[PDB]
């Protein structure tokens, strides 16, 4: 008789028509062979209800609460509509929920409470609204609660906080306000707790060291305030989440000791004062995001002890000083991010020695001297801004063979001489910005090797030689830039093959001849032209 | 006042529910993890 209430389940349904396997009153009456649905040995009635992934697109129906025997549902990934029906609170006997990756809305039942051997309740990735019901402290067997991408409201029941068995708690993403309670280290089982994207207020409990059963605790993306507390140094936490709230104070000098530590972001946070050095010492952490805050001081050589470091990010903020070699202790280094501070000096000769180094930005810095050579020894650098600094000397032309270069930035800055040809060689090279330069000598025609570019800007530099004729074989290239420069001669008639192209400006030179019409060249007629003198057009 | 990561040929993973949260896990050279 479980088979109607199945029946009615199938009937307020996706067209599953299509892929549910022969559920049917007509002729077969053994539904413990039906497709997603299982039986146990002893009393064939519903156990084990695997549907999960099939795009069944329907409602949950009703008839959901005839089915006592059932013990597990998944429902995962079929595109489901409506609300989770009230009448879900009769069978008692389910222990597993997997609502994951639905579209179903409305408050989460009341009746959820009658369930009391439910310990796996996953509703993530749907659009229920309404608040958390005070009422699921009242289920004693819960360990994981996901609720994570929703749209819930109200504070986070203060009850819920005491339960020693809960292991996984995802809120991330709904709109919860309130503050995070002392009482988050009652929780003596979980090991993952995840409030992340809501509009939570308030302050870091300074009970927070007391909670060693964490091992990820991720706060970031709220409105929370305070300093950090020093009992956060207690945590055995390997995640460590802060980034993105309005934290003020400095930071801990006792997070030094916390080597359990693998990520620790502290990113876009208001914090001040100095990097501390004894962060020396968490040598298992692999990711370190300081940036966005308002840190000040020198970049602590200490940093360089930091073995296991792959991800260094200090940008957005009022650092000074030099830039430490140490760095060149960093075997394990993947991005470096420098940005938006006030950092002086050299770049060290001794950096060379970070193999794995694909990205590499010291934007918006006051740095000075040539450039290194042995940047020639980073094969996999597939990422180089260094714009708006002082570089003096000569564009090496070992830049040429740092093949999988993606984008190489090198504008704001003092840099003079030619153009290396070597630069001809990055096929997989996109964006190349050499404007507002120095730069001596005349366009090198290699240029056209670069297969995959999208963006050319030489702008504001001193070049001279003719528009170079091969321009017309970048098809991936939506703009090209030459404002300010000595170039002289005819603009080529190979300009018009530029497919992508639909952002140029070649105003300001001694550019001669007429505009070539040959394809739709007339939306950039009139401004993309303009300072040329010798150029047929109506302007002055 | 302090930690310290756990001794099972120990490593971190992450796991995948932006970048992944990272947790302790030992794997030793067989691809299992406890």
């Amino acid at each position: 008789n479980e088979g109607k209430a199945l029946m009615a389940i199938k009937a307020s349904f996706s067209n599953v028509a299509n892929m549910l396997l022969d559920w049917d009153d007509v002729h077969n009456h053994d539904f413990c062979s039906w497709r997603g649905v299982f039986c146990d040995n002893v009393s064939l009635n519903v156990v084990s209800l695997n549907l999960s992934n099939l795009n069944l697109g329907g409602e949950i129906s009703s008839a959901l609460g005839d089915l006592m025997n059932l013990q597990s549902i998944d429902l995962q990934g079929n595109k489901l509509g409506g609300q989770i029906p009230d009448e879900i609170g009769n069978c008692v006997s389910l222990a597993y929920v997997d609502f994951s990756t639905n579209l179903l809305f409305g408050d989460i039942p009341f009746s959820i409470s009658k369930l009391k051997q439910l310990e796996f309740l996953n509703l993530k990735n749907n659009q229920l609204t309404g608040p958390i019901p005070a009422t699921l402290t009242q289920i004693p067997n819960l360990k994981t609660l996901d609720l994570a991408r929703n749209q819930l409201t109200g504070e986070i029941p203060r009850l819920l906080y005491w339960n020693e068995v809960l292991q996984y708690l995802g809120l991330r993403g709904n709109m919860l306000t309130g503050t995070l309670s002392p009482d988050m280290c009652q929780l003596t089982g979980l090991w993952y707790f995840d409030v992340r994207g809501n509009n939570l207020t308030g302050t870091i409990p300074e009970s927070i060291g007391n909670c060693t059963s964490f091992e990820i605790l991720d706060v970031s993306y709220n409105q929370i305030t305070g300093v950090i507390p020093y009992n956060i140094g207690f945590l055995q936490v390997a995640t460590l989440s802060l980034q993105g709230n309005k934290l003020t104070g400095r930071i801990p000098e006792v997070i030094g000791l916390m080597q359990a530590l693998a990520v620790l972001d502290l990113s876009d946070n208001e914090l001040t004062g100095p990097i501390p050095p004894i962060l020396g010492n968490l040598s298992f952490t692999g990711k370190l995001y300081l940036h966005g805050n308002k840190l000040t001081g020198q970049i602590p050589p200490e940093l360089g002890n930091m073995s296991r470091l792959s991800y260094l990010q200090l940008n957005d903020n009022e650092l000074v000083g030099k830039i430490p070699p140490e760095l060149g202790k960093l075997e394990q280094l993947f991005e470096l991010n420098l940005a938006n501070n006030n950092l002086v000096g050299l770049i060290p000769s001794n950096i060379s020695s970070c193999a794995a180094l694909n990205q590499f930005n010291v934007h918006g810095n006051f740095l000075s001297g040539a450039v290194p050579l042995e940047f020639r020894n980073l094969g996999s650098l597939t990422y180089l801004n260094l714009s708006s600094n002082s570089f003096k000397g000569k564009i090496p032309a070992e830049l040429g063979h740092i093949i999988n270069l993606d984008t190489l930035d090198l504008s704001g800055n003092n840099f003079s001489g030619s153009i290396p040809l070597t630069l001809g060689d990055l096929e997989h090279l996109l964006i190349l910005n050499l404007s507002r330069n120095h730069l001596n000598g005349t366009l090198p025609a290699e240029f056209g090797n670069l297969r995959s570019i999208q963006i050319i800007d030489v702008s504001f530099n001193f070049l001279a030689g003719v528009i170079p004729t091969e321009l017309g074989q970048l098809q991936n290239i939506n703009s090209l830039i030459l404002n300010n420069n000595k170039i002289h001669g005819k603009i080529p008639d190979q300009l018009t093959n530029c497919f992508s192209l639909a952002n140029l400006n070649i105003s300001f030179n001694n550019l001669s001849g007429i505009i070539p019409p040959m394809k739709n060249f007339t939306r950039f007629s009139p401004a993309s032209f303009f300072g040329n003198p010798f150029l047929c057009g109506n302007w002055v | 006042p302090g930690s310290s990561p756990p001794t099972c040929k120990p490593v971190h993973v992450p796991i995948q529910p932006e970048y992944y949260p990272e947790a302790w896990r030992c794997k030793c050279g067989n691809k299992l993890f406890m």
